[PDB]
């Protein structure tokens, strides 16, 4: 029940070259949620994104402690990360405490930075990866966004409705689940712009 | 989780389902079970997915070190000792079910190694999930010497069998084919179920959704 | 030949490394620290800055804790250590026994961190002489010196660095119980003491003036210039 | 003699080992920097400017430490990587526990305590490199701080180490206009200072290397100047030569 | 357990605690203190089990003073907040971790008025307003239906004597008196706190 | 340019290092000479045996040791030095099996010990073994090989080789050996070997003042060949 | 040593004057089962002392080598002084105690017994540490079983004989068989006296 | 100032670490090496030879691969050359592992002369006596960086490293033009090879090895035979 | 000079010198000779008792290594003790480990490898003393081997050492070894060390024997002392 005692969940969409981004905004306790401005997805470059579910300690630790080390690698590299090695780069750290592990599931959602090419990846607990060309669900209420999406999903999808697909993906999801909701962010990235929008979710 | 290993006439031929299941729902239906340790070694993880990924690259870049050493081709005996040692320095806290794969020297190989850290040399061998289903397709069809073409038909009917006998593995299947001349990975080699079709359109258009507040940033 | 380790003593059982290290605390700018009442001063010399560098950063006069300053001398590098590990050590000690670290306290740590690191080779001696002086006995104000040596002690007024004998000789002459009984007076005669070392116009002194249950007060350089031109007058009614 | 190893005391009571490293540090190239209103710069002097060698990098002696903070480097190779990685270390660290930049003379303080334990402790050799730091902070803004071998650091407006060192920093001082200085002043006055710090004539673009800091919108982009610009400012200082001796 | 609220004004921050320490059967004292002074701008409240706060506010409190004063200027409350947290994550998978609930409040000249919630899974939490111990699903409703994005300090007193009020009239055993105090631009002040006679 | 001769790790004015030159001379204390020369499809050793006292025990003296039933060494130099570095390739061949099953090739083997070798001469704690450590064996896919690596770490593939005092007349008279094409037979290269080693040291060779040892394909195991057999292949070699 | 997996039985002694004299069976039974039935759990340490144990035969086993090497050295210094039987006994309920405090303590109840120098010694120290003198010890069941009639003997005659002690044994060792499911009808009998120490047997009952 | 020239911890009176300059020497008195880059890959080449006729040319490969785009050619001590090949697959392997991406040349080099400047910071230990020449092709850019005992590295278009490195030096910027390829450049590299190599550069004698996009790969004699004879 | 301060840096000519000047102060003490019967090995060494306040026994330098091997240590006491401590070490976890007696083959190896790693480290001097092992056993025969200094043990069938180590080989050489029992070799033994002796510069000394083999039951222990003085009579019968 590790994974219940704060709840909470984020979304990552793949489209036409862009990425789309959902994550709940209420943060609480097991059972009172203390605030609703909680950050659970961290932008980890100019086009790339992590979003963490799990516990909101081991979400905070993780999301820190990763751009600690992606830094060491953003000046050492003197190139931006790949969202392959940030996504091998994060697996190693949650597998580094494989006997000690953290309690958070991190997906990751960008564009390449060379060929703009959309990459979202979700990995365990213990560090698995988790490549998908077609979405990534990652929280508390997994099974109501994916079983949505296995419905609501479509490939080739253009940029306004890649948000469309993922903000009703997601909204529709949260109202499903109580420990999770209570105001949502959904990110959208091209590579020209990066659009950001909150969709009136419902506040129960 | 279905691997499978059966060491044909002149080598080895592996294969591996594609679906990872996270406690009931599965987590998707082409992850990749066939792992690279060396061009002429391969494994296919069974158990915790992470934990298989992981061991398998250590003892992959560990045995690249070795082979960047002599020159020669690694042998597969130095794969699973390696290997085998690092399983038991646990004492089987790591769960992952491993097959060592591959030819050398020596000849075709084929090792299987438990996840507790035991290992033996078997002809042919299956693990994961559905090991059963693998080793009960091999002991009614397989016979030793068997050809390269007929040895696939095999190995993928045993993890077809498993697919649709098992609810912990499908979706694709891949085959990773071992020679002394060649390394064929057939990612897929078979695709044993395909999505039904969308009969419904889900009209997903604008302004069907409404956001609280706005923020646009141009980059580049 | 005896003046090449630390722990090797001359025929004549002197340590000449720590002698040496004393040297560079005797090339340092001059502090000049006397307590009175109600007050503690602790005088220093300011080098006349490059025209082109900012004087923020050569902070000299530096506050162990809330109600402890230390003016030291020597080199920088193995001052600023000294103070950080000082400002650790008070609160660690707050932290462990509530009672806030005690100048005593601060000082004897101080002597022992530099004893300790003047005691086996492979580790150079200090070579600063810190002047810790503050109000922590809770209604007595206490001034000590550290040696680069090691030793510390109890000073009503005391001079270090350069200059440090003309300015010692000028406070035992002029440091009497008429002098420090005024707040304002302690101010002048730490200003008289350090006159004679630094021959040099307003900014050239920077006093760290700490009252009883206060905060440390560096005095800006009005009141320094206020407190020289009481000083020019009272040398004129001398006169 | 008094200089066998770092923790000797000269009878005088002086360092003999620092002050050898200190002043080993004049052998390095040629860096200074301008603290402008607006921002500060940096300046460095390509001694490798062998036709044969492939410049892959393009700041080899001027590092990025943090989103907010850069430092040139001057000294040994291996020091001063040893020291600008350290510096990437304790600036992250920093930014870890308390999830805010450096205020910049934390990194100079660590750096220069790094620096004196090695002077101060038995079998370990000065760090020889003496690098400038830049940056911008919410506590003082734009500040350029100088590290010595010894850990010595000190804020510093207008400074240059390495070759000829004094002549720069005194014609710096000379004509340096305290708090009305503009970026592109200030990399103009750079340019002039480096022009006569070196005996190589017409100050060849591929032989200088020019980096800025800037406070645009929030968020302290560091920008190094492309051969382009340092071409056009050296054209820049070419021409106002000329308007010069135009008076002769 | 303890009570920690506090309520974000537009240009301060209002934090309030109990005075009741207890021992499983009864108060031991009723002017015990619970709210820690980080710095001069910048406030601690630590419930929780005991022993744990009293020590790690102490060790918070000693390590944002000692940068206070190796520095020369203050830590600022995000900072505070990100380092009184960093802290918990570090032990609490140690082998001796802090089960202390916490409390963060101070104002920053730059920024403003401050208010983060600590979970004693060192969760941090930036909120307008937030409550402690059992009693926070008592009073924290009291706030929802209450607070205002502009509570002037009259009325910001008004609304806890309220939500002190209520947690009198509900809470099953006595908090005869409660520590108020508020962060402001002139720094950290006091003020009266609150009783209720029943004869 | 004489004075840095007293450390291994400290760099000769030229760029050279000292203690290793010297260690390698110090190979020739012993007086002994050994070759190596590599057949079509054997590898066979001869080394000399010197016994100059009755009431030594000859069978104790022999200088082949087998470090392995496939691989084999001949220690020449310092006896105590090369019985430590014979004993540690023992443990290195063990180690190797014990980590990666197949049988250690000698060129891994001794290219470990050569890797010690070197390690030893950059970190300054240990005096270089000073012993050379000459390795023959069978090697599927790769024919007979013998290996010749010393104490500065230096190992190269040979065809034939020889250490000891009479090093470099040895191994010319391999050279005028070695170049003529022909066929190298097991006969052939024992027979090569011993008459190589006769003419060096100038001797009629008495069976019991040579120890030879031998790895064939045809046996891919170390043997040392007794008196009679030795015997048998130096009257062949006579006629 | 937290689950013993082969046991042993148990362990007789009664002293005499002139000597002291020890017998256990030769059945190693893990579990139920009679494993092994060729072990001996009575061997000499030195010429004037001998000592036999039960519980863990490889625990005990271990302590073979270890008093076998800690006695081989007392002669190898070739100074005349040899472990006293009270020497023995002192080293091992330290060895034990020790043993156990770090929760690894060694399942096997020892009994040492020894002439020296005009006076018989018999020591017991169980597989904790205990250990007191006894003119009579049986470990494990003896204790219920033979012990209680060693008393009666030597509370009425605290002195017997060669032949007295010999039966006594056997009388002890019969019941054992008849009254135990773990006993063995093949016994090794120690006599310790000025001569030496001298093992024979097996023996059987009827 | 003969009186700091043994201990490469302490400073000397004009501020150089002498032991680093005599490692330096010893490095430059060693086998030549030459690296050419080239717009399409790189080349490397050593000189390989043999006292006598003896030496199994074969058995020790002075250009040894780090991993699949990664080469090394080396020009001093042979013995720190094989520790240092191992620290730089080490490292190589580490950050594969870490990243699970083939480290680029840049990242190998840096972390190689990490290592190299590790060895000189202690007294008791000996500055790695050999100057590594990295080739690689990462991103689509061939790379050649000389990592030196000093700990310093650089980007070295083309250059020779060993006995007659001033004229492989010159023989460079002569014979070497920006917008080559891969054969010219070898042929570029054979050459500068052979102004500074004495006697007959025979098939084993001669030892390159091309670092192009499909990968670093020690050419066999037969290859070399056959360049060689181009040339000649 | 200059290369001879440390056992870690070699001579120019390539010869560790402290390793040579510990061989000097082992040749520096009194002769010990180990010779081996048919049927085992006889040891005997001169012990000179420096003064008469001495308990005739004190400081003996036969060493029992082990239950069967024995040791017959010259030069440096405090060394040959120390030796015949790690000996002793070596010989119980050899026991330990693989359950049988070390032969002494593998013992003596060891025991040189431990003092060969004495001359390879500078904060480390060689061992001062030259000791030599022996044992017997029906499965591997009578074995006698010498380790010096050096570190080299290679096997005897007679050595001696210490101050008249030549001369004692010259008249050991002229026994037969091969073929004679350990009874009469004992005689032998007790001769050969009383011609050499000096006896003019020595002021006295104290034979001790020691032997191991068959008529020992393969163990090691100090020659009974009613057949010592029959080897003591011999010796005297012999003039010298």
């Amino acid at each position: 029940s590790i994974m219940s005692y704060n709840g909470g969940a984020v979304m990552a969409m793949k489209g036409k070259n862009c990425v789309a981004i959902a994550a709940d905004r209420r943060f609480g306790i097991q059972a009172q949620m203390v605030t609703t401005d909680f950050q659970k997805i961290f932008p980890m470059g100019d086009r790339l994104y992590i979003g963490l579910a799990g516990l909101a300690t081991d979400v905070q630790t993780v999301a820190q402690r990763l751009k600690f080390r992606l830094n060491l690698y953003e000046l050492k590299e003197g190139r931006q990360i790949k969202p392959y090695t940030l996504m091998s780069m994060v697996a190693n750290l949650l597998y580094e405490k494989r006997f000690g592990p953290y309690y958070t599931e991190p997906v990751i959602a960008g564009l390449d930075p060379k060929t703009f090419k959309p990459f979202i990846c979700s990995l365990d607990l213990i560090g698995c990866p988790m490549v998908t060309d077609d979405f990534v669900v990652s929280g508390t209420c997994a099974e109501q966004m994916y079983g949505m999406c296995e419905s609501l999903w479509e490939p080739n999808m253009d940029p306004d409705h890649l948000f469309e697909t993922i903000s009703q993906a997601m909204l529709n999801a949260v109202d499903r689940d109580a420990v999770s909701g209570m105001g949502v962010i959904v990110h959208i990235i091209e590579k020209d712009k990066i659009t950001t929008r909150t969709l009136k979710a419902r506040m129960d | 989780t279905t691997i499978a290993g059966v060491v044909y006439k002149d080598g080895i031929v592996l294969g591996a389902d594609t679906r990872a299941t996270e406690g009931m729902v599965v987590a998707d239906k082409n992850c990749s079970k066939i792992h690279f340790i060396s061009p002429n070694i391969y494994c296919c993880g069974a158990g915790t997915a992470a934990d298989t990924d992981m061991t398998t690259q250590l003892i992959s870049s560990n045995l690249e070190l070795h082979s960047l050493s002599t020159g020669r081709l690694p042998r597969v005996v130095t794969a699973n000792r390696m290997l085998k040692q690092m399983l038991f320095r646990y004492q089987g806290y790591i769960g992952a079910a491993l097959v060592l794969g591959g030819v050398d020297v020596t000849g075709p190989h084929l090792y299987s190694i438990y996840p507790h850290g035991s290992t033996d040399k078997l002809p042919y061998v299956t693990m994961g999930s559905g090991s059963l289903a693998a080793m009960a397709v091999f002991e009614d069809k397989f016979r030793p010497d068997m050809e390269e073409e007929e040895a696939k038909n095999l190995v993928s009917e045993a993890i077809a069998a498993g697919i649709f006998n098992d609810l912990g593995s499908g979706s694709n299947i891949d085959l990773c084919v071992i020679s002394k001349n060649k390394l064929d990975f057939l990612r897929p080699y078979t695709v044993p179920n395909k999505k039904g079709t969308r009969l419904g359109r889900y009209r997903c258009e604008k302004g069907t959704t409404a956001v609280l507040t706005e923020k646009i940033t141009p980059l580049e | 030949s005896y003046d090449r380790a630390i722990t090797v003593f001359s025929p004549d059982g002197h340590l000449f490394q720590v002698e040496y290290a004393q040297e560079a605390v005797k090339k340092g700018s001059t502090a000049v620290g006397v307590r009175g009442r109600d007050i503690v001063v602790l005088g220093v010399e300011k080098k006349s800055v490059a025209k082109l560098q900012d004087e923020r950063t050569v902070r000299k006069i530096c506050a162990l804790d809330d109600n402890v300053c230390m003016a030291f001398a020597g080199l920088t590098a193995d001052a600023r250590i000294v103070i950080n590990r000082a400002r650790v050590e008070c609160q660690s000690h707050r932290l462990t026994v509530e009672d806030p670290v005690t100048v005593e306290y601060i000082t004897r740590y101080i002597a022992s961190l530099k004893q300790r690191y003047t005691q086996s080779n492979g580790r150079r001696p200090f070579g600063i002489s810190a002047l810790i002086v503050g109000f922590d006995f809770d209604g007595t104000p206490r001034l000590y010196q550290t040696d680069p040596s090691g030793t510390y002690h109890a000073w009503k007024a005391n001079a270090i660095g350069r200059g440090a004998k003309s300015v010692r000789e000028f406070l035992e002459k002029n440091y009497t119980d008429e002098a420090i009984e005024t707040d304002d007076l302690t101010i002048k005669l730490v200003i008289k003491a350090l006159l004679e070392v630094v021959q040099s116009g307003g900014k050239n002194i920077e006093l760290a003036v700490m009252r009883r249950d206060q905060s440390l007060k560096i005095l800006n350089p009005e009141e320094i210039e206020k407190y020289v031109v009481e000083i020019e007058k009272e040398k004129e009614e001398n006169e | 003699r008094y200089d066998s190893r770092t923790t000797i005391f000269s009878p005088e009571g002086r360092l003999y080992q620092v002050e050898y490293a200190m002043e080993a540090i004049g052998h390095a190239g040629t860096c200074l920097g301008i603290l402008a209103n607006d921002g500060v710069l940096l300046a460095a002097e390509r001694r490798n400017i062998h036709k044969l060698l492939d410049e892959v990098f393009f700041s080899e002696k001027i590092y990025k430490l943090n989103e907010d903070m850069a430092c040139s480097v001057a000294g040994i190779t291996s020091d001063a990587n040893v020291l600008t990685n350290e510096l990437r270390l304790i600036a992250q660290r920093y930014l870890l526990q308390y999830q805010e930049p450096i205020p910049c003379e934390q990194l100079v303080t660590a750096l220069c305590d790094i620096k004196q334990a090695y002077t101060q402790f038995g079998g370990k050799r000065p760090f020889g490199v003496s690098l400038l730091y830049i940056g911008w902070d919410k506590h003082y803004g734009f500040q350029l701080y100088q590290s010595d071998p010894s850990g010595n650091y000190g804020g510093w407006k207008a400074t240059c180490i390495g070759n000829n060192s004094a002549a720069a920093v005194s014609m710096l001082k000379q004509d340096y206009k305290e708090g009305e200085m503009t970026l592109k002043s200030a990399l103009a006055l750079a340019i002039k200072v480096l022009n006569k710090t070196m005996d190589v004539s017409k100050l060849s673009a591929e032989k200088v290397e020019i980096a800025t800091l800037t406070r645009e919108n929030g968020k302290t982009v560091i920008r190094v100047l492309k051969q382009k610009e340092v071409e056009q400012l050296i054209k820049k200082h070419e021409e106002e030569e000329a308007k010069a001796e135009r008076e002769k | 357990m303890e009570y920690l609220i506090g309520i974000q004004g537009p240009d301060y921050v209002l934090v309030a605690s109990d005075r009741v320490a207890a021992s499983n059967i009864v108060q031991m004292k009723d002017d015990h203190d619970k709210m820690f002074k980080m710095s001069e701008k910048i406030l601690l409240l630590c419930v929780g089990e005991a022993g744990d706060t009293v020590q790690f506010a102490e060790y918070i409190q000693k390590n944002v003073q000692l940068y206070k004063m190796r520095n020369g200027y203050e830590l600022s409350p995000t900072a505070a907040a990100n380092f009184t947290r960093r802290n918990l994550a570090d032990c609490l998978r140690s082998r001796t971790p802090y089960h202390v609930n916490l409390l963060l409040a101070g104002y920053d000249e730059h920024e403003g008025p401050a208010l983060y919630y600590m979970d004693y899974l060192a969760a941090l939490a930036k909120a307008p307003f937030a409550a402690h111990g059992y009693g926070a699903f008592l009073t924290l409703s009291i706030l929802d239906r209450y607070y205002t994005p502009t509570i002037s300090r009259e009325r910001a007193v008004e609304l806890l004597r309220k939500c002190l009020e209520e947690l009198q009239k509900r809470f099953i055993l006595n908090l005869p008196t409660f520590s108020v105090r508020i962060i402001d631009k002139n720094g950290i002040h006091d003020l009266d706190n609150i009783s209720f006679p029943k004869q | 340019s004489a004075g840095f001769d007293r450390h291994i790790t400290i760099f000769s004015p030229e760029g050279r290092l000292y203690q290793v030159e010297y260690a390698f001379k110090a190979i020739n204390q012993g007086g002994l000479t050994s070759v190596a020369v590599r057949g079509k499809d054997c590898a066979v050793i001869v080394t000399q045996k010197k016994v100059p006292d009755k009431l030594l025990d000859s069978s104790t003296v022999t200088h082949l040791f087998k470090i392995t039933e496939n691989i084999g060494c001949v220690m020449t130099g310092m006896t105590a030095d090369s019985r430590s570095q014979v004993q540690r390739a023992r443990y290195e061949a063990a180690n190797w099996k014990y980590k990666y099953g197949y049988e250690i090739p000698v060129d891994m083997l001794c290219k470990r010990i050569a890797d010690i070798s070197q390690v030893y001469t950059q970190n300054a704690e240990m005096r270089p073994l000073g012993c050379c450590m000459i390795l023959i064996g069978i090697d599927e896919e790769q024919g007979p090989q013998v290996y010749k690596c010393d104490p500065a770490g230096y190992y190269c593939g040979f065809k034939a080789t020889a250490a000891g005092v009479k090093q470099t007349e040895s191994t010319s008279f391999l050279e005028k050996k070695v170049k003529k094409k022909f066929d190298w037979t097991f006969e052939q290269t024992v027979e090569t070997a011993i008459t190589c080693l006769s003419t060096v040291l100038s001797i009629d060779f008495k069976p019991s003042e040579i120890e030879v040892g031998v790895v064939t394909v045809e046996n891919p195991k170390f043997r040392i060949l007794t008196e009679a057999e030795i015997d048998a292949h130096l009257v062949a070699l006579a006629e | 040593t937290q689950n013993p997996m082969v046991t042993g039985t148990s362990v007789l002694g009664v002293k005499f004057e002139g000597g002291v004299v020890i017998a256990a069976d030769m059945l190693g039974s893990y579990g139920s089962l009679a494993r092994f039935r060729n072990i001996s759990r009575i061997m000499r340490v030195n010429n004037s002392t001998m000592l036999g144990a039960s519980g863990d035969y490889a625990d005990f086993q271990y302590l073979k080598q270890v008093l076998g090497q800690m006695v081989i050295d007392e002669e190898l210094l070739g100074d005349g002084h040899s472990y006293s039987p009270r020497a023995i006994h002192s080293w091992l309920t330290r060895a034990m105690y020790s043993r156990r405090s770090k929760m690894n303590p060694l399942w096997n109840t020892m009994v040492i017994g020894g002439y020296a120098d005009g006076e018989s010694f018999l020591g017991y120290v169980d597989m904790l540490g205990v250990a007191y003198e006894a003119p009579s010890l049986a470990t494990g069941y003896g204790a219920y079983l033979a012990q209680p009639l060693l008393r009666e003997v030597l509370e009425k005659q605290p002195v017997l004989s060669q032949t007295e002690a010999r039966d006594l044994v056997e009388r002890c060792m019969r019941v054992l068989y008849y009254r135990d499911a773990r006993s063995y009808n093949r016994f090794q009998i120690a006599t310790v006296t000025e001569k030496g120490v001298e093992i024979e047997g097996p023996l059987s009952t009827e | 100032e003969r009186g700091y020239s043994f201990s490469l911890t302490t400073f000397s009176p004009s501020g150089k670490l002498v032991q680093i300059e005599y490692a330096l020497a010893a490095v430059a008195g060693g086998a030549p090496s030459v690296g050419i880059k080239a717009a399409n890959g790189v080349v490397l080449a050593t000189e390989k030879k043999q006292k006598s006729i003896l030496y199994d040319e074969r058995s020790v490969h002075k250009v040894e691969p780090i991993t699949k785009h990664i080469g090394l050619v080396y020009s001093g001590m042979g013995p720190d050359y094989r520790v240092l090949v191992h620290r730089a697959r080490k490292l190589a392997q580490q950050y594969y592992l870490v990243y699970q991406e083939p480290i680029p040349t840049a990242q190998l080099v840096q972390r190689v002369a990490s290592v190299m400047q590790e060895y000189t910071q202690s007294g008791g230990v000996r500055p790695f006596g050999v100057s590594l020449l990295i080739c690689g092709w990462n991103e689509g850019r061939p790379y050649l960086f000389q990592s030196d005992p000093s700990g310093a590295y650089f980007a070295w278009k083309a250059t020779a490293m060993g006995k007659n490195y001033v004229n492989g030096k010159t023989f460079l910027e002569k014979r070497y033009n920006e917008d080559l390829e891969l054969e010219d450049a070898i042929h570029t590299a054979i050459l500068t090879l052979k102004e500074s190599f004495e006697g007959q550069m025979t098939e084993d004698n001669i030892e390159v090895g091309i670092c192009n996009e499909a990968g670093f790969r020690r050419l066999t004699p037969t290859e070399v035979k056959d360049y060689l004879a181009a040339i000649a | 000079t200059g290369y001879d301060l440390s056992a870690s840096t070699f001579s120019p000519d390539g010869r560790v010198f402290q390793v040579e000047y510990a061989m000097k102060a082992v040749e520096n003490s009194s002769t010990a000779i180990g010779i081996r019967c048919k049927d085992g090995v006889v040891f005997g060494v001169e012990k000179l008792v420096l003064s008469k306040l001495y308990e005739e026994g004190s400081n003996k330098r036969l060493f029992n290594v082990d239950r069967h091997v024995g040791m017959a240590v010259a030069g440096l006491l405090a060394d040959a003790r120390s030796l015949a401590d790690i000996a002793r070490e070596e010989a119980s976890n050899f026991r330990s480990n693989f359950g049988y007696n070390i032969p002494l083959k593998h013992l003596a190896d060891r025991v040189a490898m431990y003092v060969h790693a004495y001359t390879l480290y500078s904060a480390v001097r060689p061992f001062g003393c030259s000791f030599m092992l022996g044992s017997y056993s029906v499965n591997d025969g009578a074995q006698l081997y010498m380790i010096d200094p050096s570190g080299v043990s290679y096997g005897y069938w007679g050595c001696a050492i210490g101050k008249a180590r030549q001369a004692a080989k010259t008249e050991i050489e002229k026994l037969q070894m091969k073929e004679m029992t350990c009874r009469d070799i004992v005689k032998e033994v007790a001769k050969i060390i009383y011609i050499v002796h000096d006896e003019v510069k020595d002021k006295a000394f104290e034979l001790e024997l020691s032997w191991v083999g068959e008529l020992t039951n393969g163990r090691h222990e100090i020659v009974p002392k009613d057949i010592r003085e029959e080897a003591e009579k011999y010796a005297k019968e012999s003039l010298k």
